[PDB]
């Protein structure tokens, strides 16, 4: 616990050579269990069976390091992503008389990777309007925000009036 | 009207039916509550010393089976060298039908001393009498026998106590014997070996050794033939041989157990109490005269032997006032003094008595009677539990009145006091405070720090996680054996200490503790009646699985939901393995200390400190509710020898180390129990739950702990004084602007008006470097309670996690209106 | 308090039975301002007037409760979320003062409920592209994440050059 | 509203669990500090007696080896002559594998006498008992010894004590020899020289001696031919020649060391404790009969007969009660006063007893457990040390009571007990005071100025630049024996006595003593981690090189900076000689006295009075920070002989004499310490430090002076008590306006509240003479502290440098808030 946390995003993908079973983690996580592992868009499993991985480095600054069993084929895509549970179960005493460093790191740096796992989905998985357009400042306005659940074949359009998203049917 | 009081504790825990007595000095000096702490002299209030495991009493000559029976142990202190700090703790214990002494040193069993000579049942009858170097083992029905240690710790030996010559006695005196009164005794000469005939049968066996009187001539009797006939020893002359009967003396042995040689004679008993009084040995409280005490010889401990009647002989002192006055204690006090069952015997240390016969003074100096429990001398008196056990008697001479007197030690605390069934003495090194322990049947421990000529007297409660049944120590030091629960896993012992019935609001309290506890033929009772009712159970231990016979199940599943309370008083859903499926089939249900994380001790509708568990029924139709026969529980009891000390604030503590994932094994003897860990350089570092296995997992890896159990310290002062020019404002409404706690050296502290309480910080942020710990605080911390206007408020000091804890004082600023 | 949090979402929505007025609150919260609750898409006010609502549990690790005055209709849709301003709950004096463990205990779990809300927003009401997908993994390329204003009637559509999602406006 | 409030210090200092006890009459007569000072009767506060320097304790015997171990040093006193004032000290000290008596007069060694009787192993053991005349060397396995001066101070002898009949007693009755109870003794003839003839083995060779008893007759054993054999003289006529063994007595000799000589005897050794009573000699606590105490025959201190059993003639008396009574020591008070292992035992001083056999009534008076430590007789009282050591009993009769009553001395300044090794006493002329001393295992002095009748009753504590080992003295005179350091050049040998890990901020406190002081490989810490990191190392006494070994060596020059902390609380850069060259190699670190000229002990962190220095890392990078495994210093240890005084104000001082340019030799013994000088007008002129060699300058040239060692003087009265009509203002917010310091013969005070005090002038500008030394002063100086709001604010009243210093009173005008 008495690592640093840097600024790395919380997400990794590679294109596999071929035989290639060793796979760098380049960011730190704290539990094995927090770490998924897609191969092709298919969620393996941690283990020692073919067809699964092993991984090591937990609890380390630079992270760590996934190793398929199974050596990948040529140009598979290999992701490995940080979820850990946003939480907090070990609590300090109502009056403590020792504060240890790694319990205070522990607190601070834990935060910071919650945070960075939020902020790389929403940086590299969401949407959002550029940062320079002329969004409503009020949150309440949510003419551009606010969507729609979509029926059978339908996308979402802004209403004739301007005024806000719909669902909108194409049979096309 | 804003006034300044203050309070300090040293006259220990107040009687409530004294909170109007104002005119006594005593108001601003006590405590209306004063649980797991001592008085200092100083005035101060002082956590109470905690205690080390040292082992569990077994059966060890029968496959350690485990003892549940506390009256199946009684132990004893014994120092065999003070300056050297060699004191033994032996223990008397069960074995098989008869009895074996444990003895250890160094919080180690040193060796094992069996003896057939006694019965496991005639244990708690056992007395002792320590000398210098050995002790004596007294029972009323069995001879004395001698424990003498050899050349090294583990070398004891075990004899019997033979005197040079026995006491004598005539029992006919007390109607006992033959009257021969009316006989006619005829010698066959004056001198040398003679016979001696009697007219009518009155000679038996117990008579070898005994003395017989007249004519100025005494003979010691060497063999009885028959019942008129005798062979004796002259050893002073006679003047005739013819002898009236009624101005003879003819005495047998005092001692005796041989009722089948011919001819046949009683049961005459052993002395069950003595001590070794400067250079005599006294012995006293025989089977058939228990009123009667023996001096041996002055300078040879083991001769009785009492033919002459001047000097330095053996003799005897026999106590008798309007009534029963058998012999309950002898103490080394003064010119030793007797307790028995009506009045106290003794004589006046300003005469000038060299204890001998003849030259003995011994007189009735007040009514007050005793019990069996040996008296304890300590801070220059003498304190004895009454009769009946209900008070703790103090004797002192008065000069001013010329006699001892004698008064209730208990007199301000007599609230707290149960039967007392034990008393030790401990002066701890480094305290300050001398100690009087007493154990009751409650399961509770009486502490009572005294300084006489300074006014302090101080009494105070400890309780423990199970039942403290005897104390033992005369100073030196402190031990206990407490009857604690384990859990025994997938089997069941134990009953509930607490259940009630509940409505859908749980408001409603039907106790149906009985119920639960007694057999399925016993008794029962209906439970769920209703949607949303609840059974709600307590246990001092915490507990895992529940085994559960019915004499009626349900007709369908009542779909059950498991709560449990943690520390901060919220009710916590788990989900355990219910075999009875929803109360349809007898079975088990079990949980894991997983699924109670949070369990702690809590207090729900005055019921304090038990781990509670509800259980609700949500079905909404069920055609017949289930009736219960009985619940229990899976643990069991078992019996441990403790050593206390002020160095520890936790019960049964155990030194540990943690591995690199802070496991910690070894921890059998607290099995299921929830334990606190403290670190080397004393901070407490959380509680975990040891499993049945005897192990659990802390926050600390690689790291040498103590881990031991919570007692909780609680002191609530007396109610607030503060007399105005209007009178006394003993009833007047009063607030509580300012709270002040004064401390010294302290951790972990809170205090306030209930339920929310303030706690008060240790750790000085801007001056603390992460890692260390912050050493015991000294300071005064202020608090706004924020209480009511009630004239009779509590307020509350109390401790959060186990550590050090002073609290000198506690003052007010109090708007008296 | 010293209460641990736990890892549940910072939201609930119930179908109501017939007449129903409890409804259970599963994570944890501090104050009762910052708990909105919904009938049928309508925000609910707290009191004791009819249509209003009282809610109990603040600070307590579970189990809070929300009681409607009126009883609800079958099939009511009850929505209740967490909603906990982003602020400092502490302040700490420069000179050398007092601190307790409940001081500490309180501003890593208020922190951690706010990043709790934030991810369960992220989660449950958010659009993400699936993580194994092969989307570019600096973000200075916007291509597939950046939007554009909708004008009335126009859809969000990649335009041609595969360049870059435009507002397009449909014949219908 | 002001209140005025004054406190004098006629009880010392107080523990601080009293500070809430108000209702106390002590509040406003006590200190919460009295360090360095006495309570005079008259309720003033004076410096305490300052110490001479005598000798250093070597082993003569072999080349003047320097004595390193307290326990191998041992003193007491001898006075011969009250009106020439002539007291011997003596000390026992080790000599080989053997001791000798090195005899002090006149703070002179007069001669030495070695004994190869006694192993230095048993130096701590063995006790004395001196007479009008003479002094008896005691040892429990060791023959008594007489120590006699001759015709002059150098001549001194060492004999052998033989009784002229030894004491017997029968080992048989505490189960410590052959049982012979049923044994048959044969006499040939009934009078003169006889044969007596045992059935059974029982004569040992330690039976030649001993005394026959039996039929009313006494034979004293002449020799021992067998175990069944044994040739004895008829003192008392027998009536026959048959005596049954039950009947009988046997006794051998009491004190006996031959185990050798056919048929072989048991180790029953001799008496360790004694007394010279009136007209007889008490000798008791022998090797095999702890309990038990002999007196000599009246008139005839050599001679223990004790074949008759009245009159005169020698006797035993046997302390016995619950357990172990084994005997402490035999105090001449009253009566005879015997505190044992458990119970004081002692006689009436109302009753009249002539002290005679049959005669005495000892009996046991409390409880009230003791150690071996030597009971002290001053102010109309008894003061024992308990048992445990932590603790001082005061002993005294109460007629009220019709007993001794036993209380503890300590029980309002128990924080400042330690664990008690030596005690003294001494009633200095010209001082308000009679003073009981204490040294203790952490290096300090108790002293109790008492005067019982005036309730008069203050303990303070001594501490010097060094630790004390054992105080001597009888009320004559006062000498200690001290462990000192000295700067021991280019050897090692000692380990700092402080060493923390700082950052940059120099906050943060890391203790690393314990690493330090170990072996390298016992434990290692690695230093320096970072830039700008520190290590903080202090000391008790100065010293001027470290030697330091690395587990690992630093990968570059660390870049290091040297600071010394000066009496202002200033850092300061020095420049030593680096041999290690930034913490790269091992090696020493060595500086010279010139370097930290202002060097001068100091307070870091609550750690008071400590020669402090720091070392900062100044390279930015080093690839593998230094690990060090052991660090040492130039100072050795040394045990000393050195006088109290009250004419001294400094400790071990001298008298020495300065040349033409100030410089002063022959300080051996102050090697590396630093040291002031006063002339002989009473006027401190400054300070020095002594080098290695043991010179030092001083500024008045052609000067005799005195040097010698400050110990600083602190006095810090108790907590503000201005009680108002409000009520109590215990805890209220206060603030003083004005502070009194009321003082007699007084130089160099200052006070206030820390850390910017004020200093009291003693010069007085318009009335002083050039070359003059003012007196001391007396009057009232008055200050503004400018203090704080705080409840319990403390105000110091210390002095800047040595001198007289008598404070007779605190004043204050206090706003009470």
């Amino acid at each position: 616990s008495n690592i640093k946390i840097n600024d790395v995003f919380q997400r990794i993908q590679y294109a596999a050579s071929a035989g290639q079973t060793q796979f760098t983690i380049p960011f730190p996580f704290f539990d094995n269990e927090y770490v998924l592992v897609w191969q092709n868009g298919v969620q393996l499993v941690m283990g020692g069976a073919p067809g699964q991985y092993g991984i090591s480095g937990a609890g380390s600054p630079s992270g760590g390091l996934i190793t398929l069993v199974t050596p990948a084929a040529l140009n598979d895509i290999i992701t490995i992503q940080g979820d850990m549970p946003i939480d907090r179960t070990s609590i300090y005493s109502a009056t403590i008389s020792n504060l240890t460093g790694s319990d205070l790191n522990g607190d601070f740096n834990r935060e910071v990777v919650m945070m960075k796992q939020i902020q790389t989905t929403q940086a590299l998985l969401q949407l959002q309007y550029a940062p320079w357009l002329e969004v409503s400042q009020d949150p309440d306005v949510t003419k551009d925000r606010y969507l729609p659940l979509l029926g059978s074949g339908q996308v979402w359009r802004m209403n004739d009036s301007g005024t806000g998203i719909e669902a909108y049917t194409i049979d096309e | 009207p804003i006034r300044s009081i203050s309070n300090t504790f040293n006259r220990g825990e107040l009687d409530p039916t004294l909170f109007a007595r104002d005119d006594l000095d005593i108001y601003d000096k006590g405590a209306r509550k004063l649980r797991n702490m001592i008085a200092l002299w100083t005035g101060a209030a002082r956590i109470a010393p905690g205690t080390i495991y040292i082992d569990m009493m077994v059966d060890r000559e029968n496959g350690n089976a485990v003892i549940q029976d506390p009256l199946m142990v009684k132990g004893f202190d014994f120092t065999y060298d003070a300056d050297a700090e060699i004191t033994y703790t032996i223990i008397i214990r069960k074995s098989g039908t008869n009895i074996a002494f444990d003895i250890y040193y160094a919080d180690t069993l040193q060796t094992t001393v069996t003896s057939t000579a006694y019965l496991a049942t005639q244990i708690q009858d056992i007395h002792v009498a320590a000398a210098h170097d050995r002790v004596l083992i007294l029972h009323e029905n069995v001879q004395i026998r001698q424990l003498k240690r050899g050349a090294s710790h583990s070398s004891w030996s075990l004899t019997t106590f033979n005197p040079r010559v026995y006491p004598t006695y005539d029992f006919s005196v007390i109607g006992e014997a033959i009257n021969y009164q009316s006989f006619t005794f005829t010698l066959s000469a004056t001198t040398g070996s003679i016979t001696i005939t009697s007219s009518s049968a009155v000679f038996t066996h117990n008579h070898v050794g005994g003395l017989f009187r007249s004519l100025g001539g005494t003979a010691r009797i060497t063999a009885v033939a028959s019942t008129t006939s005798a062979s004796a020893t002259v050893l002073d002359n006679f003047t005739g041989t013819s002898c009236a009967g009624n101005l003879s003396s003819l005495a047998e042995k005092l001692w005796n157990s041989d009722t089948t040689t011919a001819p046949v004679s009683a049961n005459r008993g052993w002395p069950a109490r003595g001590v070794f009084y400067l250079n005599r040995l006294i012995l006293g409280r025989s089977l058939a005269v228990k009123n009667l005490v023996n001096l041996s010889t002055a300078g040879v401990y083991d001769n009785f032997d009492d033919a002459d009647l001047d000097g330095l002989v053996a003799f005897s002192v026999t106590f008798n006032g309007k009534g029963e006055q058998s012999v309950q204690s002898i103490v080394a006090d003064d010119s030793i003094l007797f307790t028995t069952a009506n009045k106290l015997f003794a004589q006046s240390p300003l005469v000038e008595s060299p204890i001998t016969i003849n030259n003995v003074y011994f007189a009735p100096q007040s009514q007050s009677p005793a019990t069996s429990i040996e008296a304890a001398s300590i801070d220059n008196q003498t304190l004895f539990v009454s009769s009946d056990r209900t008070k703790v008697m103090q004797a002192m001479y008065s000069t001013a009145d010329g006699k001892y007197i004698t008064l209730p030690a208990t007199m301000l605390s007599n609230s707290i006091v149960d039967y007392i069934n034990s008393n030790g003495t401990w002066e701890p090194a480094g305290i300050s405070t001398r100690l009087y322990l007493a154990t009751q049947d409650n399961g509770t421990m009486l502490l009572y720090s005294t300084l006489q000529t300074q006014n302090v007297a101080g009494w105070s409660l400890r309780t423990t996680t199970g039942k403290f049944r005897q104390v033992i120590g005369e100073g030196r030091q402190s031990h206990v054996i407490v009857e604690r629960e384990i859990n025994i896993g997938a089997s069941f012992e134990q009953t509930l200490d607490y259940a009630y019935l509940s409505d859908p609001t749980f408001k409603a309290r039907y106790d149906v503790t009985e119920f639960f506890a007694s057999s399925p033929m016993t008794s029962a009772i209906g439970v769920l009646e209703n949607q949303n009712d609840y059974i709600l159970i307590g246990n001092q231990a915490p507990f895992t699985a529940l085994d559960i016979d019915f004499n009626l199940v349900a007709s369908s599943d009542c779909q059950l939901q498991f709560e449990y309370l943690d520390g901060n008083g919220f009710w916590d859903v788990f989900t355990p393995t219910d075999n009875t499926s929803g109360f349809t089939v007898d079975g088990t249900i079990t949980w894991t200390f997983d699924d109670v994380l949070n369990w702690a001790p809590y207090q729900v509708n005055a019921i304090e400190n038990q781990y509670w568990i509800r259980i609700k029924r949500l079905a909404e139709t069920v055609n017949t509710a289930p009736v219960i026969g009985q619940v229990l529980i899976n643990t069991g009891n078992r019996i441990y020898l403790e050593r206390q000390s002020f160095d520890e604030y936790m019960d049964s503590t155990q030194i540990v180390t943690s591995d690199s994932n802070g496991l910690v094994t070894g921890l059998t003897h607290l099995a299921g129990q929830q334990v606190y860990a403290i670190t080397e350089d004393g901070a407490t570092i959380g509680s975990s739950f040891v499993d049945a296995s005897g192990e659990t997992s802390v926050k600390n890896v690689n790291t040498t702990l103590t881990v031991g159990m919570q007692y909780k310290p609680e002191l609530i002062p007396m109610p607030l004084y503060a007399p105005t020019q209007m009178g006394d404002s003993l009833y007047a409404e009063k607030y509580v602007q300012d709270l002040y706690v004064d401390y010294v050296d302290s951790l972990y502290l809170q205090a306030g008006f209930r339920p929310q309480l303030t706690d008060i910080p240790n750790m000085h942020l801007g001056n603390y470097t992460l890692g260390q710990s912050v050493p015991p605080q000294t300071g005064i911390y202020r608090i706004c309670p924020r209480g009511d206007w009630e004239p009779r408020q509590e307020f509350v000091i109390t401790q959060s996690q186990p550590g050090p804890m002073t609290i000198i004082g506690v003052g007010y600023n109090v708007e008296v209106a």
